[PDB]
């Protein structure tokens, strides 16, 4: 959750972490860190680090926004971050991003310095780069730069983004009928460069209802590209797309999903891991889309 | 995608009538309850879009094939079929919810303003 | 008690790694690793951490060690081979 004596979850190289605003008191809150690891002989989760870091300027209103694992830009590292709204109540907040490096040591990258307040479209990225949106005025910050720069294409909504082999950074979305060479859907070379395709992704019939994209693979035949993309839909419905063909669609049990993830588990045994905003999880197959699992109540997967 | 559609819907019809020509009392059964997913499947890929106007000349026949195909392996009715009949309706009236009586006087008067599907309504 | 350890992760792209070209040696307790990226990774084993990162440019393709000389032969794609201490 985001908020003071609130915490958040996280998954780091086989052992949970987890993130705790802590208030001070003699001070601002001091953000707390305990990584957890299974046991396996006595099937609990034993603490095995933790962390604190300290925070300045005596203000309220701490607030957990997001926090995963990205990367560092320099070393090329898998570490986990945080991001942390610091509110004054003067219309002014910092929006700190925060790295924890392997010591249990914490690293400001980030001090990003905003007037209003952020909401919904917040996503990180591979350079430590944070992608956030407002009245459809999508921006970005990222780390080697310092500089809020903003999105010169007119975007709706940026389903899927991250970095592709040969290009570095991209947001799928959209700008403003059953033909696979129409598609709809701009893909976007971050720094207001080139479009870069618009020739084989999904459909526009399919592009009034998807409201989450994943990418499994990335192949380059010629200037053009060939994407395989999961997508969900309103309408309950996992697909999968291959040079923009349909294939392999599953009807989800529960309503309104909100991402999918891979499982990989062994030899073939490929699961796509769903979540939904009823706090209720699927696990439907690779190579045979069919329902697998359907837990509920599902606070959290991982 | 349409001639995707349509392609499968012709492989899935002529998987029917091979096990209905040929076929013993195993195979048949194979083929024909592999036919009927497939065509479960094809719906559930058209019920997926919105309303589409020329979709719908494919999504009736699918569902007539469908019901066709699962009331003879059933040997018999069920009110699934209904249900199937109601929510193909439902669609062409979202194109332009009470009960299958007022729906059919509204669907048949939309098809009477000439947009041509009749062929897939009289089989329906 | 776990037969696996992961003791570090790194950025890959979508799909995985290509493989043949990411390199790893063991010299005596530390680890030298390279992922067709323009790194090259020394890792203390006792210590997850890494001792150091060293920047080639035009993505590594090969490595090899000297323990003896204690040197690291390293292969450039159009650039040539490197040598460091």
């Amino acid at each position: 959750m985001s908020s003071n004596e609130q915490e958040r979850l996280l998954c780091y190289n086989g052992e949970v972490l987890v993130f705790q605003l802590s208030k001070g008191n003699f001070k601002t809150p001091i953000l707390h860190v305990r990584r957890m690891v299974f046991d396996r002989g006595t099937k609990v989760f034993v603490q095995k680090s933790t962390g604190f870091f300290t925070i300045k300027e005596e203000n309220s209103h701490l607030k957990i926004m997001c926090c995963n694992c990205v990367s560092d830009f320099r070393t090329g590292i898998n570490l986990p971050y945080i991001v942390i709204e610091k509110n004054k109540k003067n219309n002014v907040f910092e929006y700190f991003l925060l790295i924890l490096h392997s010591t249990n040591k914490f690293e400001m990258r980030l001090s990003f310095k905003l007037g209003y307040e952020m909401k919904d479209g917040l996503r990180v990225l591979n350079g430590p780069l944070i992608l956030w949106r407002h009245v459809k005025a999508f921006f970005f910050i990222s780390s080697q730069t310092g500089k809020v720069v903003s999105v010169s294409g007119n975007f709706s909504s940026i389903q899927w983004a991250g970095e592709i082999e040969n290009l570095g950074m991209v947001l799928l979305g959209l700008k403003e009928d059953y033909a696979i060479w129409n598609t709809k859907f701009c893909v976007y070379s971050l720094e207001s460069q080139e479009v870069l395709s618009d020739i084989y992704i999904i459909p526009p019939a399919y592009s009034s209802v998807v409201t989450y994209v994943h990418i499994c693979a990335t192949e380059i035949i010629k200037n053009q590209l060939r994407i395989s993309l999961i997508a969900l839909t309103r309408k309950n419905q996992l697909i999968s797309f291959q040079n923009g063909t349909p294939k392999n669609v599953c009807q989800l049990p529960f309503g309104d999903p909100c991402a999918v993830q891979l499982m990989d588990s062994g030899g073939g045994n490929l699961f796509f891991v769903v979540s939904f905003i009823s706090n209720n999880a699927c696990a439907v197959w690779k190579e045979s889309f069919q329902v697998a699992a359907k837990w509920e109540k599902l606070s959290l997967v991982l | 995608c349409l001639d995707l559609w349509r392609e499968k819907n012709d492989r899935l019809v002529r998987q029917a009538k091979v096990a209905q020509n040929s076929g013993l009392t195993l195979r048949r059964q194979q083929l024909a309850q592999d036919a009927l997913e497939g065509l479960r499947g094809l719906l559930h890929s058209l019920q997926g879009l919105p309303a589409a106007v020329p979709v719908l000349p494919l999504e009736l026949t699918v569902t007539c094939n469908f019901i066709i195909l699962r009331a003879s392996l059933a040997q018999g009715f069920t009110e699934d079929q209904a249900q199937d009949i109601q929510r193909s309706l439902e669609r062409v009236l979202e194109t332009q919810e009470q009960g299958l009586r007022e729906l059919w006087d509204s669907v048949l008067r939309a098809s009477c303003l000439l947009p041509e599907l009749l062929s897939a309504l009289h089989r329906l | 008690a776990p037969r696996v350890r992961y003791l570090a992760g790194f950025c890959c792209p979508l799909g995985g790694l290509a493989a043949g070209k990411p390199r790893v040696l063991c010299h005596e307790a530390e680890v030298f690793l390279s992922t067709g990226s323009e790194l090259v990774y020394v890792y203390d084993q006792e210590g997850g951490l890494l001792t150091a990162a060293f920047r080639f440019p035009d993505q590594v393709w090969h490595l090899e060690l000297l323990a003896p000389r204690r040197l690291l032969y390293a292969l450039c794609a159009r650039r040539g081979l490197y040598c460091l201490s």
